[PDB]
Protein backbone atom coordinates (compact mmCIF):
# COMPACT_ATOMS: atom_id res chain seq x y z
CA UNK A 1 0.00 0.00 0.00
CA UNK A 2 2.09 2.98 1.01
CA UNK A 3 5.33 0.89 2.29
CA UNK A 4 9.00 0.99 0.68
CA UNK A 5 7.99 4.08 -1.63
CA UNK A 6 10.68 5.68 -3.40
CA UNK A 7 11.30 9.80 -2.84
CA UNK A 8 10.08 10.72 -6.30
CA UNK A 9 6.93 8.38 -5.99
CA UNK A 10 6.07 10.19 -3.27
CA UNK A 11 6.76 13.80 -4.92
CA UNK A 12 4.78 12.40 -7.42
CA UNK A 13 1.75 11.41 -5.28
CA UNK A 14 2.32 14.86 -3.04
CA UNK A 15 2.31 17.00 -6.34
CA UNK A 16 -1.06 15.60 -7.84
CA UNK A 17 -3.85 17.65 -6.88
CA UNK A 18 -5.58 14.78 -5.23
CA UNK A 19 -6.23 14.96 -1.29
CA UNK A 20 -6.29 10.78 -1.41
CA UNK A 21 -3.69 10.82 -3.42
CA UNK A 22 -1.38 12.63 -1.22
CA UNK A 23 -2.68 11.32 2.07
CA UNK A 24 -1.44 8.15 0.90
CA UNK A 25 2.12 9.57 -0.16
CA UNK A 26 2.61 11.27 3.09
CA UNK A 27 1.66 8.19 4.61
CA UNK A 28 4.16 6.87 2.94
CA UNK A 29 6.64 9.18 3.69
CA UNK A 30 6.12 8.97 7.25
CA UNK A 31 6.49 4.90 6.98
CA UNK A 32 10.20 5.83 5.40
CA UNK A 33 10.95 8.34 8.02
CA UNK A 34 9.77 5.83 10.68
CA UNK A 35 12.65 2.75 10.12
CA UNK A 36 14.91 2.39 12.08
CA UNK A 37 18.21 2.24 9.96
CA UNK A 38 18.83 5.57 8.08
CA UNK A 39 15.67 7.30 7.05
CA UNK A 40 16.24 9.16 4.26
CA UNK A 41 15.26 12.90 6.23
CA UNK A 42 17.65 14.60 3.95
CA UNK A 43 16.36 13.23 0.34
CA UNK A 44 12.95 14.10 1.66
CA UNK A 45 14.16 17.69 2.63
CA UNK A 46 16.01 17.87 -0.83
CA UNK A 47 12.66 16.81 -2.63
CA UNK A 48 10.86 20.16 -1.14
CA UNK A 49 8.03 18.33 0.78
CA UNK A 50 8.27 20.15 4.35
CA UNK A 51 6.28 23.24 3.01
CA UNK A 52 3.70 20.75 1.67
CA UNK A 53 3.67 18.82 4.94
CA UNK A 54 3.32 21.96 7.05
CA UNK A 55 0.45 23.03 4.31
CA UNK A 56 -1.23 19.69 4.97
CA UNK A 57 -1.17 20.57 8.85
CA UNK A 58 -4.00 22.82 8.07
CA UNK A 59 -5.78 20.44 6.12
CA UNK A 60 -9.12 19.96 8.90
CA UNK A 61 -11.33 18.45 6.64
CA UNK A 62 -8.73 15.49 6.21
CA UNK A 63 -7.74 14.88 9.91
CA UNK A 64 -5.56 11.83 8.40
CA UNK A 65 -3.40 13.68 6.64
CA UNK A 66 -3.04 16.23 9.16
CA UNK A 67 -1.54 13.20 11.30
CA UNK A 68 0.68 11.43 9.08
CA UNK A 69 2.19 15.12 7.66
CA UNK A 70 2.49 15.35 11.70
CA UNK A 71 4.29 12.54 12.24
CA UNK A 72 6.15 12.70 9.20
CA UNK A 73 7.75 16.49 10.18
CA UNK A 74 8.19 14.83 13.71
CA UNK A 75 10.66 12.35 12.85
CA UNK A 76 12.61 15.24 10.58
CA UNK A 77 12.93 17.79 13.38
CA UNK A 78 13.87 14.58 15.69
CA UNK A 79 17.13 14.47 13.27
CA UNK A 80 20.22 17.42 13.38
CA UNK A 81 19.87 20.81 13.78
CA UNK A 82 20.10 21.98 9.98
CA UNK A 83 16.84 18.69 9.73
CA UNK A 84 14.87 20.99 12.51
CA UNK A 85 15.83 24.62 11.23
CA UNK A 86 14.45 23.21 7.96
CA UNK A 87 11.01 22.25 9.66
CA UNK A 88 10.93 25.65 11.40
CA UNK A 89 11.93 27.31 8.28
CA UNK A 90 8.89 24.96 6.37
CA UNK A 91 7.28 27.86 8.66
CA UNK A 92 5.64 24.15 11.14
CA UNK A 93 6.03 26.20 14.19
CA UNK A 94 2.20 28.37 14.01
CA UNK A 95 1.12 25.40 12.17
CA UNK A 96 1.79 22.78 14.80
CA UNK A 97 0.74 25.50 17.89
CA UNK A 98 -3.13 25.72 15.69
CA UNK A 99 -2.98 21.63 16.05
CA UNK A 100 -2.51 21.53 19.87
CA UNK A 101 -6.04 22.69 20.03
CA UNK A 102 -7.50 19.53 17.60
CA UNK A 103 -10.52 17.39 18.39
CA UNK A 104 -8.50 14.03 17.83
CA UNK A 105 -6.29 13.64 20.92
CA UNK A 106 -3.67 11.38 18.23
CA UNK A 107 -3.29 14.61 16.00
CA UNK A 108 -2.99 17.28 19.63
CA UNK A 109 -0.45 14.72 20.74
CA UNK A 110 2.23 14.63 17.56
CA UNK A 111 2.12 18.30 17.64
CA UNK A 112 2.86 18.50 21.25
CA UNK A 113 6.06 15.82 20.35
CA UNK A 114 6.43 17.90 17.06
CA UNK A 115 7.18 21.25 19.51
CA UNK A 116 8.98 19.07 22.11
CA UNK A 117 11.67 18.30 19.27
CA UNK A 118 11.64 21.88 17.73
CA UNK A 119 12.11 23.22 21.23
CA UNK A 120 14.62 20.91 22.41
CA UNK A 121 17.58 22.13 19.29
CA UNK A 122 18.26 24.90 21.47
CA UNK A 123 17.61 28.40 23.11
CA UNK A 124 16.82 30.21 20.46
CA UNK A 125 14.00 27.62 18.61
CA UNK A 126 13.43 27.44 22.39
CA UNK A 127 12.33 30.91 22.63
CA UNK A 128 10.92 30.83 19.35
CA UNK A 129 8.20 28.29 20.12
CA UNK A 130 7.16 30.41 22.90
CA UNK A 131 7.28 33.61 21.11
CA UNK A 132 4.72 31.65 18.64
CA UNK A 133 2.47 31.31 21.79
CA UNK A 134 2.81 27.61 22.38
CA UNK A 135 2.89 27.38 26.19
CA UNK A 136 -0.70 28.63 26.45
CA UNK A 137 -2.45 25.64 24.33
CA UNK A 138 0.02 23.14 26.26
CA UNK A 139 -0.82 24.21 29.87
CA UNK A 140 -4.45 23.94 28.44
CA UNK A 141 -4.76 20.54 27.86
CA UNK A 142 -3.49 19.87 31.58
CA UNK A 143 -5.97 21.95 32.34
CA UNK A 144 -7.73 18.80 34.65
CA UNK A 145 -8.63 18.50 38.24
CA UNK A 146 -6.65 15.22 38.36
CA UNK A 147 -3.73 14.32 35.67
CA UNK A 148 -5.03 10.90 36.34
CA UNK A 149 -7.91 11.14 34.01
CA UNK A 150 -5.39 11.42 30.89
CA UNK A 151 -4.00 9.06 28.70
CA UNK A 152 -0.73 7.68 30.19
CA UNK A 153 1.57 8.50 26.78
CA UNK A 154 -0.31 11.59 26.23
CA UNK A 155 0.73 13.16 29.75
CA UNK A 156 4.54 11.50 29.41
CA UNK A 157 4.94 13.57 25.61
CA UNK A 158 3.39 16.82 27.59
CA UNK A 159 5.84 17.12 30.34
CA UNK A 160 8.82 15.98 28.02
CA UNK A 161 7.50 19.00 25.71
CA UNK A 162 7.38 21.17 28.69
CA UNK A 163 10.83 19.84 30.44
CA UNK A 164 12.35 21.16 26.60
CA UNK A 165 10.66 24.70 27.04
CA UNK A 166 12.66 24.60 31.04
CA UNK A 167 15.91 23.07 29.29
CA UNK A 168 19.25 25.02 27.86
CA UNK A 169 21.39 27.99 29.38
CA UNK A 170 22.63 30.70 26.84
CA UNK A 171 20.12 32.07 27.37
CA UNK A 172 17.65 30.46 29.63
CA UNK A 173 14.14 30.04 29.51
CA UNK A 174 12.69 34.01 29.38
CA UNK A 175 12.11 34.02 33.51
CA UNK A 176 8.03 35.10 32.71
CA UNK A 177 7.57 31.59 30.59
CA UNK A 178 9.42 29.95 33.45
CA UNK A 179 6.62 31.51 36.07
CA UNK A 180 3.61 30.42 33.45
CA UNK A 181 4.90 26.43 33.50
CA UNK A 182 6.08 26.31 37.17
CA UNK A 183 2.67 25.51 38.68
CA UNK A 184 1.93 22.86 35.96
CA UNK A 185 5.54 21.40 36.30
CA UNK A 186 4.99 21.24 40.32
CA UNK A 187 1.83 19.39 39.60
CA UNK A 188 3.59 16.90 37.24
CA UNK A 189 6.47 16.27 39.92
CA UNK A 190 3.45 14.68 42.38
CA UNK A 191 1.97 12.50 39.36
CA UNK A 192 1.85 8.63 39.86
CA UNK A 193 3.67 7.65 36.48
CA UNK A 194 7.90 7.31 36.91
CA UNK A 195 8.66 8.96 33.41
CA UNK A 196 6.41 11.81 34.25
CA UNK A 197 8.38 12.27 37.48
CA UNK A 198 11.91 11.51 35.88
CA UNK A 199 10.88 14.39 33.05
CA UNK A 200 9.50 16.26 35.74
CA UNK A 201 12.65 16.21 37.41
CA UNK A 202 14.80 17.16 34.80
CA UNK A 203 13.03 20.42 33.84
CA UNK A 204 13.31 21.41 37.56
CA UNK A 205 17.44 20.64 37.14
CA UNK A 206 17.63 22.81 34.08
CA UNK A 207 15.28 25.60 35.72
CA UNK A 208 17.82 25.29 38.89
CA UNK A 209 21.43 25.69 36.68
CA UNK A 210 22.22 28.86 36.68
CA UNK A 211 21.66 32.41 39.15
CA UNK A 212 20.63 31.82 42.43
CA UNK A 213 17.39 33.93 41.45
CA UNK A 214 16.29 31.13 39.33
CA UNK A 215 17.18 28.81 42.00
CA UNK A 216 14.39 30.49 44.39
CA UNK A 217 12.18 30.64 41.94
CA UNK A 218 12.09 26.86 41.98
CA UNK A 219 12.39 26.74 45.96
CA UNK A 220 9.65 28.79 47.24
CA UNK A 221 6.75 26.92 44.44
CA UNK A 222 7.78 24.00 47.88
CA UNK A 223 9.32 21.03 45.40
CA UNK A 224 12.19 20.28 47.73
CA UNK A 225 10.42 18.10 50.37
CA UNK A 226 9.23 16.04 46.35
CA UNK A 227 12.39 15.98 45.18
CA UNK A 228 13.58 14.87 48.69
CA UNK A 229 11.31 11.89 48.40
CA UNK A 230 11.90 11.30 44.71
CA UNK A 231 15.89 11.40 45.56
CA UNK A 232 15.32 7.84 47.30
CA UNK A 233 13.15 6.14 44.46
CA UNK A 234 14.20 2.95 43.59
CA UNK A 235 14.25 3.94 39.59
CA UNK A 236 17.56 5.09 38.42
CA UNK A 237 15.81 7.33 35.52
CA UNK A 238 13.94 9.77 38.63
CA UNK A 239 17.42 9.37 40.97
CA UNK A 240 19.64 11.15 38.64
CA UNK A 241 17.46 14.33 37.82
CA UNK A 242 16.20 14.50 41.52
CA UNK A 243 20.11 14.36 42.80
CA UNK A 244 20.66 17.10 39.88
CA UNK A 245 18.15 19.49 41.11
CA UNK A 246 19.33 19.06 45.13
CA UNK A 247 22.84 19.71 43.51
CA UNK A 248 22.08 22.43 41.82
CA UNK A 249 19.80 23.94 44.82
CA UNK A 250 22.72 23.74 46.94
CA UNK A 251 24.93 25.62 44.76
CA UNK A 252 22.76 28.74 45.63
CA UNK A 253 22.55 30.86 49.10
CA UNK A 254 23.01 29.27 52.80
CA UNK A 255 19.36 29.76 53.02
CA UNK A 256 18.38 27.65 50.08
CA UNK A 257 20.61 25.34 50.91
CA UNK A 258 19.19 24.51 54.33
CA UNK A 259 15.92 23.73 52.81
CA UNK A 260 17.20 20.80 51.55
CA UNK A 261 19.25 19.84 55.03
CA UNK A 262 15.13 20.58 56.34
CA UNK A 263 13.74 18.41 53.85
CA UNK A 264 15.83 15.71 55.45
CA UNK A 265 18.38 15.02 52.13
CA UNK A 266 21.39 14.21 53.80
CA UNK A 267 19.86 10.93 55.20
CA UNK A 268 19.67 9.53 52.11
CA UNK A 269 23.21 10.30 51.07
CA UNK A 270 24.52 6.84 52.96
CA UNK A 271 23.29 5.20 49.79
CA UNK A 272 23.94 7.90 47.49
CA UNK A 273 27.43 7.78 48.67
CA UNK A 274 27.42 4.03 47.76
CA UNK A 275 25.58 3.89 45.02
CA UNK A 276 26.71 1.48 42.16
CA UNK A 277 26.38 3.88 39.27
CA UNK A 278 29.54 6.34 39.04
CA UNK A 279 27.45 9.38 38.38
CA UNK A 280 25.06 9.31 41.32
CA UNK A 281 28.25 8.65 43.51
CA UNK A 282 30.25 11.81 41.56
CA UNK A 283 27.03 13.83 41.98
CA UNK A 284 26.26 13.08 45.32
CA UNK A 285 29.66 13.63 46.43
CA UNK A 286 29.79 17.28 44.90
CA UNK A 287 26.63 17.94 46.16
CA UNK A 288 28.51 16.74 49.53
CA UNK A 289 30.78 19.31 48.73
CA UNK A 290 28.44 22.24 48.44
CA UNK A 291 26.87 21.43 51.55
CA UNK A 292 30.51 21.62 53.53
CA UNK A 293 30.88 25.01 51.88
CA UNK A 294 28.06 26.18 53.73
CA UNK A 295 27.89 26.75 57.43
CA UNK A 296 29.06 25.85 60.70
CA UNK A 297 25.75 24.04 61.26
CA UNK A 298 25.42 23.00 58.35
CA UNK A 299 28.98 21.24 58.48
CA UNK A 300 27.33 20.12 62.08
CA UNK A 301 24.08 18.31 60.28
CA UNK A 302 26.80 16.43 57.99
CA UNK A 303 28.77 14.78 61.37
CA UNK A 304 25.71 14.33 62.87
CA UNK A 305 24.01 12.19 59.58
CA UNK A 306 27.54 10.31 59.82
CA UNK A 307 28.26 11.54 56.45
CA UNK A 308 31.82 12.24 57.73
CA UNK A 309 33.05 8.16 57.17
CA UNK A 310 30.71 8.26 53.68
CA UNK A 311 33.20 10.98 52.71
CA UNK A 312 36.36 9.07 53.94
CA UNK A 313 34.94 5.60 52.21
CA UNK A 314 34.71 7.58 49.09
CA UNK A 315 38.33 9.48 49.32
CA UNK A 316 39.54 5.70 50.01
CA UNK A 317 38.05 4.40 47.14
CA UNK A 318 35.80 5.49 43.79
CA UNK A 319 35.94 6.80 40.95
CA UNK A 320 38.94 9.09 40.57
CA UNK A 321 35.70 11.91 39.78
CA UNK A 322 34.20 11.10 42.87
CA UNK A 323 37.73 10.89 44.35
CA UNK A 324 38.13 14.83 43.26
CA UNK A 325 34.72 15.86 44.38
CA UNK A 326 35.89 14.24 47.90
CA UNK A 327 38.92 16.21 47.84
CA UNK A 328 36.87 19.27 47.36
CA UNK A 329 34.22 18.42 50.10
CA UNK A 330 36.84 17.72 52.48
CA UNK A 331 38.97 21.32 51.40
CA UNK A 332 35.13 23.00 51.98
CA UNK A 333 34.85 21.18 55.62
CA UNK A 334 38.14 22.16 57.21
CA UNK A 335 38.16 25.42 55.37
CA UNK A 336 34.74 26.91 57.55
CA UNK A 337 34.68 24.00 59.90
CA UNK A 338 35.00 24.58 63.58
CA UNK A 339 38.48 22.63 65.74
CA UNK A 340 36.08 19.94 67.09
CA UNK A 341 34.88 19.42 63.51
CA UNK A 342 38.20 19.10 61.69
CA UNK A 343 39.87 17.11 64.71
CA UNK A 344 36.77 14.64 64.22
CA UNK A 345 37.47 14.49 60.45
CA UNK A 346 41.31 13.25 61.07
CA UNK A 347 39.94 11.08 64.32
CA UNK A 348 37.21 9.24 60.90
CA UNK A 349 40.58 8.37 59.52
CA UNK A 350 40.93 11.17 56.68
CA UNK A 351 44.74 11.50 56.41
CA UNK A 352 45.68 8.36 55.05
CA UNK A 353 42.88 8.15 51.71
CA UNK A 354 44.44 11.88 51.49
CA UNK A 355 47.53 11.25 51.40
CA UNK A 356 47.13 8.19 48.64
CA UNK A 357 45.71 10.84 46.20
CA UNK A 358 49.09 12.79 45.94
CA UNK A 359 50.26 10.45 43.84
CA UNK A 360 47.43 11.54 41.16
CA UNK A 361 48.61 13.39 37.91
CA UNK A 362 46.14 15.80 38.32
CA UNK A 363 47.48 19.42 39.50
CA UNK A 364 44.15 20.22 40.80
CA UNK A 365 43.54 17.74 42.76
CA UNK A 366 47.16 18.01 44.65
CA UNK A 367 46.36 21.70 45.26
CA UNK A 368 43.22 21.19 47.11
CA UNK A 369 44.19 18.02 49.15
CA UNK A 370 47.88 20.55 50.22
CA UNK A 371 44.82 22.88 51.24
CA UNK A 372 43.06 20.47 52.79
CA UNK A 373 46.23 19.86 55.22
CA UNK A 374 47.01 23.26 55.64
CA UNK A 375 43.90 23.72 57.08
CA UNK A 376 44.19 20.71 59.44
CA UNK A 377 47.21 21.90 60.79
CA UNK A 378 46.12 25.45 61.49
CA UNK A 379 43.42 23.65 63.71
CA UNK A 380 46.26 21.14 64.90
CA UNK A 381 48.37 24.69 65.86
CA UNK A 382 45.12 25.65 67.97
CA UNK A 383 45.53 22.80 70.37
CA UNK A 384 49.09 22.23 70.35
CA UNK A 385 49.15 19.21 68.33
CA UNK A 386 51.31 20.02 65.18
CA UNK A 387 54.48 17.21 66.00
CA UNK A 388 50.67 14.39 67.13
CA UNK A 389 49.93 15.45 63.11
CA UNK A 390 53.48 15.82 61.59
CA UNK A 391 53.94 12.07 62.62
CA UNK A 392 50.95 10.69 61.68
CA UNK A 393 51.42 12.01 57.82
CA UNK A 394 54.92 10.42 58.85
CA UNK A 395 53.95 6.89 59.23
CA UNK A 396 51.46 6.54 56.34
CA UNK A 397 53.98 7.74 53.48
CA UNK A 398 52.64 11.31 53.25
CA UNK A 399 55.81 13.50 53.84
CA UNK A 400 57.60 11.62 51.02
CA UNK A 401 54.69 12.42 48.81
CA UNK A 402 55.02 15.98 49.47
CA UNK A 403 58.66 15.80 49.17
CA UNK A 404 58.19 15.07 45.63
CA UNK A 405 56.04 17.80 45.39
CA UNK A 406 58.49 20.48 46.12
CA UNK A 407 60.08 19.76 42.36
CA UNK A 408 56.75 20.36 40.61
CA UNK A 409 55.82 21.79 37.64
CA UNK A 410 52.93 23.79 39.09
CA UNK A 411 53.86 26.93 41.43
CA UNK A 412 51.02 26.92 43.32
CA UNK A 413 52.10 23.30 44.22
CA UNK A 414 55.50 24.06 44.54
CA UNK A 415 55.33 26.46 47.42
CA UNK A 416 52.25 24.66 49.39
CA UNK A 417 54.49 21.78 49.77
CA UNK A 418 57.57 23.64 50.45
CA UNK A 419 55.77 25.55 53.19
CA UNK A 420 54.23 22.20 55.40
CA UNK A 421 57.54 20.88 55.18
CA UNK A 422 59.80 23.90 56.78
CA UNK A 423 56.56 24.87 58.90
CA UNK A 424 55.77 21.55 60.31
CA UNK A 425 58.57 18.77 59.34
CA UNK B 1 16.78 14.39 26.10
CA UNK B 2 17.37 16.33 22.76
CA UNK B 3 15.02 14.85 20.42
CA UNK B 4 12.69 11.92 20.53
CA UNK B 5 11.74 9.86 17.04
CA UNK B 6 8.49 8.51 16.73
CA UNK B 7 8.65 4.05 15.99
CA UNK C 1 33.42 27.91 48.52
CA UNK C 2 30.43 26.97 46.42
CA UNK C 3 30.64 25.66 42.80
CA UNK C 4 28.25 25.20 39.87
CA UNK C 5 28.14 22.50 37.25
Amino acid sequence: GTVNWSVEDIVKGINSNNLESQLQATQAARKLLSREKQPPIDNIIRAGLIPKFVSFLGKTDCSPIQFESAWALTNIASGTSEQTKAVVDGGAIPAFISLLASPHAHISEQAVWALGNIAGDGSAFRDLVIKHGAIDPLLALLAVPDLSTLACGYLRNLTWTLSNLCRNKNPAPPLDAVEQILPTLVRLLHHNDPEVLADSCWAISYLTDGPNERIEMVVKKGVVPQLVKLLGATELPIVTPALRAIGNIVTGTDEQTQKVIDAGALAVFPSLLTNPKTNIQKEATWTMSNITAGRQDQIQQVVNHGLVPFLVGVLSKADFKTQKEAAWAITNYTSGGTVEQIVYLVHCGIIEPLMNLLSAKDTKIIQVILDAISNIFQAAEKLGETEKLSIMIEECGGLDKIEALQRHENESVYKASLNLIEKYF
Amino acid sequence: LGKRKRH
